RNA sequence: GUCCCUACUGAUGAACUCGUCGCAAUGGUAAUUCAGCUUAGUACGAGAGGAACCGCUGAUUCAGAUAAUUGGUUUUUGCGGUUGUCCGACCGGGCAGUGCCGCGAAGCUACCAUCUGCUGGAUAAUGGCUGAACGCCUCUAAGUCAGAAUCCAUGCCAG
């Protein structure tokens, strides 16, 4: 299985959860929620609409420069299976969480100063 | 390739070859295939082993 | 419609009935057939499915299972029964002793009011030397009966429920001599039973319910239309159904406190939705996970029985397993499986600034 | 050597297999009949990894690669993709593309030394393809058919193009690839070479409608079985090819 | 033998009986007007309809004049109506289109415009060939 | 299933070729009717498909 | 297309009843009488060993 | 150019002290067709062509349910935008029999969504075994074996 991202507001979506479209060009649109899918369909800026990754990341309302988010990225070369890699991986997993949950109390408190 | 034998449906010890295997432990549709058997990894008791998705 | 299901009537009770236990051979061990349970919900799952033959074979198929809180049943009784030319006739019954305030509740209408003063001279008769007529009727049930249930009832007080009335029935032993059935309920007297007890995962069983009702509703929905052969107007929903072939995906024991994880998905939840379960609340007891919908309402009593005969499919010889169970919210468009996830995502907050 | 298979009912091999040089993918389904005809022509050579891509049965049709790298579309998902990597040796290169034409078997035709792709792919799909497959990457319309995995087969013994394809055509893309090519069809009369034939150094599996004067020349121009050869159409097997698709 | 595919699933249905579609291939057809659909069961008062990898029977309502002469067999590729993939992907496409096609499956064209429905790619072995988008 | 009483054999006297007796003449003759008939061909044409359990001879044992 | 009453459905429910669910129903039931038994064992007249009587109609009353 | 009784369909009900757990007379009764895989390019065939039994997986129609998901529906008049007028203006609001628009939970729905549909006996045409009538013979006369989606029942609904 793989955790989705909602194309228009970047909530998590997950199986069964949303509707796809496939636009003639070739590339799919996965949204989580048939809100999202009526506001593209509407075709609406999730740039604009303030309840969105998109504006938060654009107006700086969430931290963007950061190894805690470096660590994290669609992998296109797989690696041969290894328990000790997994294993560590999820203990990096968790080390990585909670590192992430302080530096953005810490951003958020910077921008509430 | 060369050093190969050529298959013979007739040959007495010939190779087992799927069919042969799905047929003794069932049929077309009873036969589970075991997708884990040819993975070469580096333990080879690491197969079968439940790859972890989501955390 | 079905002439089968004719005469369209609301079921005569809330409970929902068996009807027919499976054929009983004493070469079997000795078992139960039947248990209890309240319909919590459904929701959402991924199975990695082996089906050789099918198109999902060795893939990823998303399919809806039913959640039952089961809370262990009390056995509290044994009933024995003769064979007569009539039928089958019950020729005696002998309960526990102490029974609890729930099933004294289900025997009385008003129990605030009552005196509550049921069973108590049945308790009488164990403790004051009447053991001696306990025992005879265990005896007569020994040497004189062919079939042998054992009487059980639910814990209300344990499911998150407005009721207190709990819900007796009896549960049919196969598989021994009547002599070993009687011995095995009487051992069972005061004794919690659990539904990994009597089912287990794999197994498909047969579903009891009362279908939910929709009141006097015309032709156009009681039958599906564009003498009783004739579409009429009247009751529609409230129904018995037995309903057959339910695979059991999944017994959960509830102090597992990672109910909802897989092998796959390493989080520690358990099956309860984010929000809990819509008008029924949080499972906090043994549950049991069954494929596909089933008759009853969310909280409705429900009957979980045996099949009555061996199975000829290969959907029930299967192994199931489970990749993942949704926790999101079932009070809307959820997309969060846990708070912390939710709390993860959004950062923090205005009001944990206030609050910290 | 040539063999003839189907892999379900249907004499399209090409849609539902991909052989290399070093490795062997065919679809999974129901049977072990046509995973069976290839193991029984490689017995253990190289691997056979039984694979899905994107929950479908046209793997043939979805992948591309020789014996140094595989590409996968980017709707290959990470449990397909963990399974290729752990079936094949590290000596194999596997990567997903996000190209938009996903599909790779249609758009890309590659030996071990040469590759021809679909016009319209994109330049970072260009270097990732020379790069992953270690070749020289054209941009080529075989017979004015602008998916050249579906329209020809090819080797590095050779290559077998489109019936309906010009001589002067065919001898530039002769020059630019270094093999013989030869203008000719499978599964009697059809002109999807690549879709229903799969074709490596040593072995070529075709549809079971594959007559004997085409399977000939399948045999000939990849030099499949004793002398073979691309020249011995022109010289015995005029006759042939002449009374046969007159 | 008659047109009906083997082994698909179910899909919710999106383009009944006197539907108007798009031409996906180059065989000069630009629209397609299904009439009839394959493997349909007659019930009453029902219009047969046909899902993303039926076969159907259409007129060719403009385009090649060649064409705009026969009732042609087509496989329909891409459909708007949402339905439901086995992996719990409800989907939906921009148009509703299709190609043309013999009644054994093989295309009169040679290449298909827009992407392919992945249940109409792995049902006709020549669409997945001459296919280059399949989602 | 043979009826109780009845002993069949394969014996080394003559190839592709079944002993069927016992005491009970009714038993004896009602199993080779039975195998008789449970091995007989459908669909096909019986000028051309000539194969089958057959009752080739009848007698006693002593 | 054959009844779900036909026969040799029937017979063919049978066989597949008889070897295959058979045993895996058997060693099911094996394993969860086990547990039922886990959880269970976790003078004649005035004793009550001989059965005697406690405390419309079918013939007619003289 | 002449709103009542009853049938049917559901819902209550007096007397047998109230209640809980049951039994089952009788009445109803349910599944249906197609396809794909393997058998198998096999039997068969000069060739062209080309099955079937077991085993497996889907689909049509019918029936009974269900709402995790996905559409639709909005008096949640829940939130936001907006037209005309009004409360002196802001704010906050009334009126336009729900002003108009967007999203919208819950509930309700949808082969627009999902789930489930089960096994014994006796028979008809027919094919047999033993064997008289009739010193041959004969499936029938006495006796008896198999056999149709048929018949009667179980499973199922009512009680
Ligand atoms: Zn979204």
């Amino acid at each position: 299985m793989r955790i989705e991202n909602c194309f228009f507001c970047g909530r998590p979506a997950w199986p069964s959860k949303g509707i796809t479209f496939m636009r003639n060009d070739g590339k799919a649109f996965r949204f989580c929620r048939s809100k999202c899918h009526k506001n593209f369909k509407m075709k609406r800026n999730p740039r604009k609409l303030k309840w969105t990754k998109a504006y938060r990341k654009n107006a700086g309302k969430e931290m963007v420069v950061d190894s805690t988010l470096q660590f994290a990225a669609r992998r296109n070369v797989p690696v041969r299976y290894n328990r000790e890699l997994w294993q560590k991986t999820l203990k990096a997993m968790e080390r990585i969480s909670e590192i992430r949950a302080r530096r953005e109390r810490v951003f958020y408190k910077k921008r509430m100063a | 390739v060369k050093n190969l034998k050529k298959y013979d449906k007739n040959d007495p010890n010939r190779r087992v070859l799927a069919r042969d295997i799905e047929e003794a432990n069932g049929g077309a549709g009873v036969f589970n295939v075991d997708l884990r058997k040819d993975w070469i990894l580096e333990n080879p008791e690491w197969k079968y082993d439940k790859i972890p998705e989501i955390f | 419609g079905s002439l089968a299901f004719l005469p369209r009537k609301r079921a005569a009770r809330h409970r929902g009935r068996v009807k027919s236990f499976p054929k009983d051979d004493p070469k079997k061990p000795v078992h139960l057939t039947a248990a209890m349970g309240y319909k919590a919900g459904m929701t959402t799952i991924v199975r990695d499915l082996d089906r050789p033959g099918a198109k999902a074979h060795k893939k990823e198929v998303v399919e809806a299972v039913t959640i039952i809180d089961c809370p262990p049943m009390v056995v509290v009784g044994l009933v024995g029964y003769i064979e007569t030319p009539r039928g089958l006739r019950s020729l005696t019954t002998v309960w526990a002793e102490h029974l609890s305030d729930e099933v004294k509740r289900r025997f009385y209408k008003n129990w605030y009011k009552s005196k509550k003063k049921a069973f108590t001279k049945y308790a009488k008769k164990y403790a004051e030397n009447n053991g001696a007529s306990i025992t005879r009727e265990l005896e007569r049930i020994k040497k004189y009966c062919t079939v042998v249930r054992v009487l059980a009832h639910t814990q209300i007080r344990k499911t998150p429920l407005k009721q207190k009335k709990a819900h007796l029935m009896e549960i049919q032993i196969n598989g021994g001599s009547v002599a070993d059935k009687v011995e095995f309920g009487r051992s069972l007297f005061e004794k919690p039973v659990t539904i990994d007890t009597i089912f287990e995962k794999d197994e498909m069983i047969d579903v009891i319910a009362v279908t939910k009702g929709h009141g006097f509703v015309g032709v156009t929905a009681r039958w599906g239309t564009k003498q009783w052969t004739v579409a009429r107007a009247g009751q529609m929903g409230y129904h018995h159904r037995t309903s057959v072939n339910h695979k059991i995906y999944r017994i959960g024991k509830g102090d597992d406190e990672a109910n909802a994880s897989t092998e796959t998905d390493l989080t520690k939840k358990k099956i309860t939705p984010m929000g809990g379960f819509v008008r029924y609340g949080e499972v906090n007891n043994d549950y049991v996970m069954i494929k596909g919908s089933v008759p009853g309402v969310k909280k409705r009593i429900m009957t979980l029985r045996k099949s009555l005969f061996t199975h000829t499919s290969r959907k029930a010889l299967e192994k199931v397993e489970l990749k993942w169970i949704d926790t999101s919210s079932e009070f809307g468009h959820g997309a969060f499986q846990t708070a912390a996830e939710k709390k993860q995502f959004m950062g923090t907050l205005k009001k944990d600034l206030q609050t910290s | 050597m040539a063999v003839r298979a189907q892999f379900e009912n249907s004499n399209e091999v090409g849609v539902f297999a991909t052989l290399t040089n070093s490795y062997c993918l065919v679809a999974l389904g129901a049977s072990e009949n046509f995973y069976s005809v290839f193991e029984a022509e490689l017995q253990d050579v190289i691997p056979i990894c039984r694979t899905t891509i994107a929950g479908t049965r046209i793997i043939g049709r979805l992948t591309a690669g020789n014996r140094k790298g595989l590409l996968v579309p980017t709707t290959t998902t990470d449990q397909e993709l963990q399974h290729l990597r752990n079936s094949l040796p590290d000596d194999i290169r596997i990567q997903r593309i996000e190209e938009r034409l996903s599909a790779l078997g249609n758009v890309i035709v590659c030996n071990d030394h040469t590759a021809l792709i679909h016009p319209d792919l994109e330049r970072e799909t260009e270097e990732i393809i020379a790069d992953v497959l270690g070749v020289e990457v054209f941009r080529q319309t075989i017979a004015d058919h602008v998916l050249v995995g579906s329209y020809m087969a090819l080797s590095n013994q050779g290559g077998l193009v489109h019936p309906k394809t010009s001589i002067q055509d065919q001898d530039e893309l002769s020059s630019l690839l270094g093999v013989p090519l030869v203008a000719g069809s499978v599964n009697r009369g059809s002109n999807v070479i690549g879709g229903g034939m799969v074709v490596n150094d040593w072995l070529a599996v075709t549809g079971l409608d594959t007559t004997a004067p085409e399977l000939s020349v399948i045999e000939s121009v990849f030099r499949l079985g004793e002398g073979a050869g691309p020249g011995a159409i022109n010289t015995s097997m005029k006759n042939t090819i002449v009374e046969s698709f007159y | 033998k008659r047109g009906a595919p083997g082994g698909k699933l179910k899909m919710t249905l999106g383009l009944p009986v006197g539907a108007i579609m798009n031409c996906a291939d180059n065989s000069g057809a630009r629209n397609l007007y299904i009439i009839a659909v394959k493997g349909a069961g007659a019930r009453l008062n029902r219009l047969p309809a046909g899902g993303v990898g039926d076969m159907v029977m259409a007129t060719v309502k403009k385009g090649k004049p060649e064409l705009r002469k026969k009732v042609h067999p087509a496989v329909i590729v891409r459909q708007a109506k949402p339905w439901k993939r086995f992996d719990g992907v409800f989907l939906y496409f921009e148009d509703n289109a299709g190609v043309i096609v013999n009644p054994k499956g093989e295309m009169k064209g040679s290449a298909i415009t827009g992407p392919v429905g992945k249940e109409a790619a792995e049902l006709w072995p020549r669409i997945a060939s001459n296919a280059g988008v399949v989602m | 299933v043979m009826a109780p009483g009845v002993e069949v054999e394969i014996s080394k006297a003559q190839k592709d070729e079944l002993i069927l007796s016992g005491n009970s003449l009714e038993a004896v003759s009602q199993s080779a009717a039975d195998i008789q008939q449970i091995c007989k061909v459908r669909n096909k044409d019986i000028r051309k498909f000539l194969d089958g359990i057959y009752v080739s001879e009848k007698g006693n044992i002593v | 297309a054959k009844s779900a009453r036909a026969s040799r459905i029937k017979e063919n429910h049978q066989r597949f009843k008889k070897n295959i669910a058979g045993p895996v129903e058997a060693a099911r039931l094996e394993r969860l009488s086990a547990k039922l038994m886990a959880i269970a064992q976790a003078s004649g007249v005035k004793s009550g060993k001989s059965i005697g009587r406690k405390d419309s109609s079918i013939v007619f009353p003289m």
